[PDB]
RNA sequence: CGAGCUGGAGAUACGCUUUGACUCGGGGAUGUCCGAAUGGGGAAACCCACCUCGUAAGAGGUAUCCGCAAGGAUGGGAACUCAGGGAACUGAAACAUCUCAGUACCUGAAGGAGAAGAAAGAGAAUUCGAUUCCGUUAGUAGCGGCGAGCGAACCCGGAUCAGCCCAAUCAAGCCGAAGUGGCUGGAAAGCUACACCUCAGAAGGUGAGAGUCCUGUAGGCGAACGAGAGGUCGUUGUUCGUGAAACGAUGACUGAAUCCGCGCGGACCACCGCGCAAGGCUAAAUACUCCCAGUGACCGAUAGCGCAUAGUACCGUGAGGGAAAGGUGAAAAGAACCCCGGGAGGGGAGUGAAAGAGAACCUGAAACCGUGGACUUACAAGCAGUCAUGGCACCUUAUGCG
RNA sequence: GUAGGGGAGCGUUCAGUCCGCGGAGAAGCCAUACCGGAAGGAGUGGUGGAGCCGACUGAAGUGCGGAUGCCGGCAUGAGUAACGAUAAAAGAAGUGAGAAUCUUCUUCGCCGUAAGGACAAGGGUUCCUGGGGAAGGGUCGUCCGCCCAGGGAAAGUCGGGACCUAAGGUGAGGCCGAACGGCGCAGCCGAUGGACAGCAGGUCAAGAUUCCUGCACCGAUCAUGUGGAGUGAUGGAGGG
């Protein structure tokens, strides 16, 4: 459901940054569309948000002894909210 | 010199795509006799 | 728990209990990913949990029209 | 064109060729003052010393 | 190959019951089970015991270490043992209750 | 089943389990996207829609062909089966008919088999009685640039038996006999002294070789679910190559009798015999072996499958081709700690029966590279040996035949 | 005594049987002056660490120097040729276990319709940061396009799609053909083309017509007003 689709969230200078200036960032399924992504962090956190932008993401291909394999395609979703609305469980981070 | 091989994306899938080989009788008995063989690489779309 | 707690209850209380496990589930990913989330096996618990439910719901609502 | 040879070169005649490869071992010169050793007409490299004292330390 | 299949993944003693060391360098000591792994066949018996090195590893302690720890067994150096007789011995499945299957010698039972 | 478990993975942490976990057996629920793909598109696994319900979330439907409907079909399957199509090399010591051979290959349809089948027959006894398969007849009768070479059938003996209708017990599992002492050894199964069970001495594991230590074997028990017409031309089939060519089989043209009638019996006629075409289904014996189990005067790491696993690495645009690979130890007790070095590597110590097993770990031959020692070689022409003698050296099948 | 014929045997695996050895140590390997008419065979000693000899009998994947044979390892050529454009280097300084090769400074030299910059095709994390140094680098490396880890890529307006058609590919119906199949109108797929709304700046260690700032634009849906009778397709024409 709803819960679903936020895989994770992202943690790298960048991002926080971003939070600093009331800019979340969020690792999500692969195949999500920007509006589902949209409404799900409104339902998750109950905030208004006025722009979203996303990347897929080619996950790195590495090598463990002999074999050599790729990791999980990812998706980042980067959104930013109206009113300076911030997120807690994100936020003190 | 110019080489034989001059990659090109739309060529290899259109030329020996897994597509292409099912639009065929002995394109399908490709498939099936890699499928026998063990292949990992049924078909360039598998690359 | 398993067999008992769960048809006791309405399938308008399943859509619930599903919802709030999900909503735990991705809590502990965020720790997770941001560290430590000392307690590892309760991720895997809930996720069972929830295919307890689905399970329940499933089997009741074709044994309520059996 | 294209010289090879005729036959395999036998162990002991490639060594008999080898007999001219020693290496020519230093002849070496305790530093009149820190103690090592040294070239002649070079700068002692322990302290470094080539009368009074020219490289450093 | 693993060490159970020869013996169907099966112990021949339970965990916490008391063993004779049959056969080796330890024969006779006797023990409480404190770990025994069916498919690998193998056995903790506080008798065996031997003297293990941590090397390098910080923790635990920068230092290296040494350790006193005992070393597990094979099943087949192992037996239940018999109150009465007190030594090595075989065993038999007989009833009890109410639903119990149970351990006999030649004069039950454990 | 009854105490462990948390996959190969051996790694830390979290924890689950006698309210019965884990594993085994048996059914269900869920089952993203692609692939017959089937909503439409598409460079497989991705892009774009429409309809009904729904509060949204979501759910379901939207291909073509047979059918009124119900329902059926499409795709896949190593070999085995039948069918449509159908090679050449080669053999004829050249070659064309012939042969390879209706083999290879291609396509089709189908099953666990399939084909075939219920005499207009085989045949010569006025005998036999659906088909297939095995033996045999038999390299016989025949075929044949009568060359190369090709090659039946009947009888007889077996395997399995069948003929009906239409058109006027096995799949989880449980129970399950009998030994101890001393000796060698690091270690007991071996030795030794007495001892026992056997419907059980098949086998594997246990520090070396165990009937009686473990798992088992003989034997017994065992489940709610589970499973059992004629003709003519052109051709061809069987031994059937135009032969005197019957018979079946169709492509073309043409086309009769229905019981005193019809079809055959190797041109053709009479006679004498066997037969009821043009309407359908049919199990069984037979074939094969992807998969499963048992066995082996089969293989044990260049062998055996290509693989001790991989159709991987690697090569190729592609079709396709395609490797090498094994071993510490009984047990990780996998070497704390000290010395030289950045490390690599090593020397100690400690463990071990043995590190003369240290992770570039069973044995560890030969080529090939070196260190050390013996006797030797700087006036010499050489397939390097062989014979004879002298010198030095050496003394475990050795003071002589060395 | 060559081709060839004949005769008696040696050795190898596996198999049956008999004998029997083996941790006070098997097979295999190594040395050797002994034995036999030869293939060959024993004695002793060193190695090794778990299996095996002798005898009779049976069956073979049964005996190698050749085949420009096959797989593999290691020699020779040899410390030889070469180190991949003759655009060129020098010093200081730093670092470091170690520096001609890495970092900084100062110069020198070479390209400059290029040897500079930006796209496409292709490649696929090679980008940035921090670390590493076995191998890869034709030397060396403390360095790297190599190895490890973690970060990094943001679009209503750029390009593609939710629009369009070309060649071509498809294609219900339909036309042919032993089979698989070959054609084929409309329709459909198909950019290399038609169409189409955003500019100027700033800045991560690494993104920028995407993010941030500044001010525009586009369609769509609704509300308030201007409404106050037309809207104009799957066909026509203009146009493109
Ligand atoms: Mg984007
Ligand atoms: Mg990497
Ligand atoms: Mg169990
Ligand atoms: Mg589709
Ligand atoms: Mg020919
Ligand atoms: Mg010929
Ligand atoms: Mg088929
Ligand atoms: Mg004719
Ligand atoms: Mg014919
Ligand atoms: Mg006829
Ligand atoms: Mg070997
Ligand atoms: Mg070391
Ligand atoms: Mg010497
Ligand atoms: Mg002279
Ligand atoms: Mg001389
Ligand atoms: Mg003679
Ligand atoms: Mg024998
Ligand atoms: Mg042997
Ligand atoms: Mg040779
Ligand atoms: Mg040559
Ligand atoms: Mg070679
Ligand atoms: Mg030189
Ligand atoms: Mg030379
Ligand atoms: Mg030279
Ligand atoms: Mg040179
Ligand atoms: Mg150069
Ligand atoms: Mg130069
Ligand atoms: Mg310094
Ligand atoms: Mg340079
Ligand atoms: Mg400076
Ligand atoms: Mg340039
Ligand atoms: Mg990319
Ligand atoms: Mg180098
Ligand atoms: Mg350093
Ligand atoms: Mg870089
Ligand atoms: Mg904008
Ligand atoms: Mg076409
Ligand atoms: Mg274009
Ligand atoms: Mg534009
Ligand atoms: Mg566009």
């Amino acid at each position: 459901s709803h819960y679903d689709i936020l895989q994770a969230p992202v943690i790298s200078e960048k991002a926080y940054s971003a939070m600093e200036r009331g800019v979340y960032s969020f690792w999500v399924s692969p195949k999500a569309t920007k509006t589902e992504i949209k409404d799900a962090i409104q339902q998750a956190f109950g905030v208004r948000v006025i722009g979203i932008s996303t990347m897929n993401v080619p996950g790195k291909r590495k090598r463990v002894g002999r074999f050599i394999g790729q990791r999980n395609d990812r998706k980042k979703a980067i959104v930013r909210l109206a009113e300076g609305q911030s997120i807690e469980a994100l936020a003190g981070q | 010199m110019k080489r034989t091989y001059q990659p090109n994306n739309r060529k290899r899938a259109k030329t020996h795509g897994f597509r292409a080989r099912m639009k065929t009788k002995s394109g399908r008995n490709i498939l099936a006799r890699r499928r026998a063989k063990g292949r990992h690489q049924l078909t360039v779309s598998d690359e | 728990m398993k067999p008992s707690e769960m048809r006791n209850l309405q399938a308008t209380d399943f859509a619930k209990e599903i919802d709030a496990r999900k909503k735990e589930l991705m809590e502990l990913r965020f720790q997770a990913a941001a560290g430590q989330l000392a307690q590892p096996h309760r991720v895997r618990q809930l996720r069972r949990e929830v295919a307890q439910l689905n399970t329940v719901k499933a089997e009741l609502a074709r044994k309520g029209e059996q | 064109k294209h010289p090879v040879p005729k036959k395999k070169t036998s162990k002991s005649k490639r060594d008999m060729r080898r007999s001219h490869h020693a290496l020519t071992a230093p002849n070496l010169t305790e530093c009149p003052q820190c103690h090592g050793k040294k070239l002649s007409h070079h700068i002692c490299p322990n302290c470094g010393y080539y009368d009074g004292r020219q490289v450093l330390a | 190959p693993s060490a159970g299949s020869h013996h169907n993944d099966k112990l021949h003693f339970k965990k916490g019951d008391t063993v004779i060391v049959l056969s080796g360098k330890h024969k006779g000591q006797t023990g409480k089970v404190l770990l025994a792994l069916p498919r690998d066949q193998k056995v903790v018996v506080e008798g065996v015991n031997v003297i293990t090195k941590n090397v390098k590893p910080s923790m635990t302690n920068p230092q290296g270490g040494q350790e006193q720890r005992e070393l597990a067994l094979h099943a087949s150096k192992v037996a239940l043992v018999d109150p009465e007789t007190g030594k090595a011995t075989r065993v038999r499945k007989q009833i009890v209750d109410g639903k119990k299957v149970r351990v006999a010698v030649a004069s039950g039972k454990t």
